[PDB]
């Protein structure tokens, strides 16, 4: 039977066959301590304070490791097992140097917490002061080594859910300490993303986030609001903690999911760091090298007769952001795209998100989703990072490739123009010239899919013909290989059909679709593409003398994008924040509700819409967005027509699998 | 700098492409060169894919890996159980304090070093200070000078 | 560190208060120690009273003084008239090429150095390679392996 009764402290419980004690414990309701039990990270039995007593058996067993069997009766608190639990405690107390006085998480620490819990007030054994080492040489973690309890929680979540096993333990006995790279420090360190998911899973105040010291406690918050992190595709799951209408520290859900709860640098950093922004809150105007406070009428006006002496003669633009919701873009479709007619609308990664959708679009004709889920490369045999630096454009699919290829050998191939992403990863490197090098990669998959030749091609693509066949051996002899589109493979969109048409090719399906998984930039990409996306890129290769530029500063912007947008001659910016790059670059400046002030739905290229929350909300009154777009509209001769959001049906649909052909091009 | 580099790059390519197989690749590159320097440890981990952290973590989780350059004439005293009932305890101070070196570190200059092993064999002949060559069976306090000037 | 403070201090008692005797007071250290440190001249200048850039000029301006620790085992090539016009400088430089070691300097390990010296007399057996023990007669370039190995 599956379904198992146990009795847990006289409460019965219900579990599957499979299940520890521990499992079974956490499903009904019973608290049983624990130090190293990380939801997640496969039971590591090092704290020994899970110890449970099975009723006859004299000894005790692990809750965390010991399966349930059958039927049985598990006590959990008596006096010998609370003696253990407390000369265990008193036990890391001891060994290491405990100071919660000045410690980041005196609050949040299971150490603390399970301390306060068993009554410790003393530490019984004698207080070995030993020096052990503080790395705070890196800028965004630290480790303070002497409050580490050695539950290897981070060394599990760098190895098994980020994959960039950074840390690992370095001695045996007393002597074991966690160490970085070759006994190094994590500044030092190569191979460490900067997640922070080492953070995430610390108990034990050892690694903590350093800009976010003392505030980032999970007992001080005000609120705990679960979102959608709008920086990348992957669009983690989040649990932000707010203080006094700031996020403080945002450690991601989604322990169950592939992920596991390993935010990025952009999510664990930049989330909460941006509510902690200038924050315009009022219409200002340039001056000449330092802005004015102004008036909405007099910055609305000033803009709009700026808009009016350049919609005559064309010379209008708009460069929305992608991070935008489905309902801010719609509005922005409302007067741009047809209230007042602009073709030069785009989203300010435009050239990514249209070279994805018009290199994809062939396979939409065939009948096949021309895309999978990322977390499918996690099973894999074979990845292959087409013009791709996915540490830059969706972190988890590199964490995902990273664990891949390190704990469950894969093999990684790169075909980029580039620094080969993972230096030290890949076993075969190509480095493909610019020029046209896609239909002589049709011509290469073409036969690698039919003749199952390649000199021609190997020449015809600027490559030596050795290195050439031995890309075609070790793509068929791939059981399940994965392709990783890059967004550099969008500038010529053929070139992500010549990448999806290789996946066709090396008999990479899987039940979504083709294994091509693209690396969107952006999370709102079909909800951009349906409103705001333009059909031919404009921006830089076209003058246009008024620009409104829509930037939730958020991510890093295209160089080319910025550029392109100093030599305008009126830019009229609706940025939230006072940051850098947009402030040099803007005529007007109003304010924008902040990502964390509105909230949206997301509608993405995989189909299902997500959900952002209002995580903190608004402090002053902009009054509106549509108050903006009224008073554009308003003396252009235009009106506005407020449209329903446009439901997002998955243009890709999956009506064929395991049954595709290639495309000519 | 660069003898480093291809001895630790040749004796891993028997190993490539095979599960495990770390214990016996270092255990390869210490009797060729001593001990196991950083380079050694980063070559390793380039060409197996294993991670650093992995190899410096099995480097130095087992005892008879030296990361530092080991001496040219090791002094392993014996502290087992036949002859720590002995005395070997004494031996092993003596010779501490008289190299005045650390207990397991190697001489300023690379000439001795101080290595507590298991049991030699002789838990017969007790306790043995085997200085690198050959047992040495009765080794009272005064029989230790006699010996390491003589092997250096 | 402080062994290095009154073997100074004591071997410099019968001079005080003489004129004249640095090069003398230094060549006994030398032959003690092994070499001149930086703290022996330190001591040198202070018990004689005599200035530290006096000391310092005289021990670097003469040969025979070392102020960086010497090797255990002087390989003193012959770079005499007559040792040269057999042609000792080609077994001066394979002996450089082959400690690696520039011209005058000790191994990283102080295992060897390499001092160019005058006649060592046996200007009859020519060239000769004193290794720091015995004389060497012929040295032809092919048995320079057979005794750097063997003193090693
Ligand atoms: S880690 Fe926890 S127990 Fe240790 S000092 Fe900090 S708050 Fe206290
Ligand atoms: S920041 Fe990320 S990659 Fe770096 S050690 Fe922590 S979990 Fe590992
Ligand atoms: S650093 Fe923290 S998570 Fe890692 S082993 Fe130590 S206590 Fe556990
Ligand atoms: S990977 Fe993307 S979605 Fe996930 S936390 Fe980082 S920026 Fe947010
Ligand atoms: S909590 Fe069960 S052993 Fe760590
Ligand atoms: S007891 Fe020391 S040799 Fe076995
Ligand atoms: S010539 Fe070299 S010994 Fe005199």
């Amino acid at each position: 039977m599956k379904e198992i009764t146990l009795t847990i402290d006289g409460k019965v419980c219900k579990g599957v066959q499979g299940d520890t004690i521990l499992d079974v414990a956490n499903k009904n309701d019973v608290y049983i301590p624990t130090l190293c039990y990380q939801k997640g990270l496969t039971p590591i039995g090092a704290c020994r304070m899970c110890v449970v007593q099975l009723e006859g058996n004299p000894k005790m067993l692990p809750s965390c490791t010991t399966p349930a069997q059958d039927g049985m009766v598990v006590v959990t608190k008596n006096e010998k097992l609370k003696d253990y639990r407390r000369q265990i405690l008193e036990l890391l107390f001891a060994g290491r140097n405990h100071f919660c006085m000045y410690c980041s998480q005196s609050g949040d620490c299971e150490l603390q917490r399970l301390a306060i819990e068993h009554e410790m007030d003393s530490v019984r054994f004698p207080y070995l002061y030993e020096d052990f080492e503080v790395d705070a040489t890196d800028p965004n973690l630290m480790m303070d080594h002497n409050r580490c309890v050695l539950c290897q929680r981070c060394i599990r979540t760098c190895s098994e859910i980020v994959g960039a096993h950074t840390l690992d333990l370095e001695r045996r006995g007393w002597q074991a300490k966690v160490i970085a790279d070759l006994g190094k420090r994590l500044r030092e360190s190569d191979t460490c993303v900067n997640c922070g998911a080492c953070a995430q899973s610390c108990p034990t105040g050892t690694i903590t986030i350093r800009e976010f010291a003392y505030r980032g406690r999970r007992s001080e918050c005000d609120a705990v609001v679960e979102s959608v992190c709008p920086l990348c595709a992957v669009g983690c799951k989040i649990k932000t903690y707010v203080r006094t209408g700031s996020i403080v520290r945002v450690e991601g859900t989604g322990v169950e999911e592939p992920d596991g709860g390993q935010l990025c640098h952009m999510g664990r950093w930049w989330l909460p760091e941006s509510t902690e922004r200038e924050r315009v809150t009022v219409p200002l105007i340039r001056e000449g090298a330092s802005y004015r406070e102004a008036t909405w009428e007099e910055a609305l006006a000033l803009a709009s007769a700026e808009f009016k002496k350049a919609y005559d003669q064309e010379k209008a633009g708009a460069i929305l952001s992608s991070l935008c919701t489905d309902e801010e873009l719609t509005l922005f479709s409302a007067l741009f795209r047809n209230a007042l007619k602009m073709k030069h609308i785009d989203t300010f990664d435009g050239d990514i998100i249209r070279g994805f959708f018009k290199g994809f679009m062939p396979f939409r004709e065939q009948g096949v989703r021309p895309f999978t889920a990322a977390h499918h490369i996690l099973d894999s045999d074979l990845i292959i990072t087409m013009f791709a630096d996915p540490q830059k454009e969706a972190p988890v699919v590199a964490s995902y490739i990273r664990v891949a290829c390190l704990h469950r050998n894969a093999k990684l191939m790169n075909l980029s123009y580039g620094p080969s992403p993972f230096p030290g990863l890949v076993d075969l490197d190509i480095r493909l010239p610019e020029g046209q090098a896609v239909p002589k990669a049709l011509s290469n998959l073409a036969e690698i899919i039919g003749k199952i030749s390649i000199e021609e091609s190997a020449r015809a693509m600027g490559l030596d013909p050795k290195i050439a066949e031995e890309v075609a051996l070790m793509l068929i002899s791939a059981r399940r290989p994965i392709f990783i589109i890059g967004g550099r493979a969008t500038k010529s969109h053929e070139l992500v059909t010549a990448a999806c048409n290789l996946a066709v090719a090396s008999k990479a399906f899987f039940e979504d679709g083709l294994g091509v998984v693209p690396l969107l930039v952006s999370a709102n990409s079909l909800g951009a593409r349906n409103t705001v996306v333009s059909e031919n890129p404009w921006l830089g290769r076209e003058r246009r003398d008024f620009l409104y530029v829509f930037s939730t500063a958020m991510v890093p912007e295209e160089e080319e994008i910025l550029a392109a947008i100093s030599a305008t001659r009126f830019v009229v910016v609706q940025t939230p924040f006072k940051v850098r790059p947009l402030v040099n670059l803007a005529d007007i400046l109003l304010p924008a509700p902040a990502w964390y002030e509105r909230s949206g739905h997301f509608c993405t290229i995989e189909g299902e819409r997500r959900k952002l929350n209002t995580i903190v909300p608004p402090k002053g009154e902009i009054k509106s967005l549509h108050y903006v777009m009224d008073e554009f509209a308003k003396k252009l001769g235009v009106k506005l027509e407020r449209p329903e959001v446009s439901p997002c049906e998955e243009i890709f649909k999956s009506q064929l699998r395991a049954s595709e052909a290639r495309i000519v091009t | 700098t660069v003898d480093v580099v291809e001895k630790v790059k040749e004796i891993v390519a028997p190993w490539k492409g095979k599960q495990g197989g770390l214990i016996p690749i270092l255990q390869e590159v210490q009797r060729e060169l001593g001990y196991l320097p950083e380079e050694a440890l980063l070559t390793i981990s380039r060409e197996l894919k294993m991670p650093k952290a992995e190899v410096y973590g099995v480097a130095t989780f087992y005892a008879q890996f030296h990361l530092k350059p080991r001496g040219r004439h090791v002094i392993r005293v014996c502290r087992g159980t036949a002859c720590h009932v002995r005395g070997s305890l004494q031996i092993l101070e003596k010779v501490k304090q008289m190299l005045g070196i650390e207990e397991n570190e190697t001489t300023d200059d690379l000439r001795f070093t101080l290595e507590p092993v298991a049991c030699l064999g002789a838990c017969g002949l007790a306790p043995v200070m085997m200085v690198d060559e050959d047992t040495h069976g009765r080794m009272t306090p005064d029989k230790i000078q006699a010996i390491l000037d003589k092997y250096q």
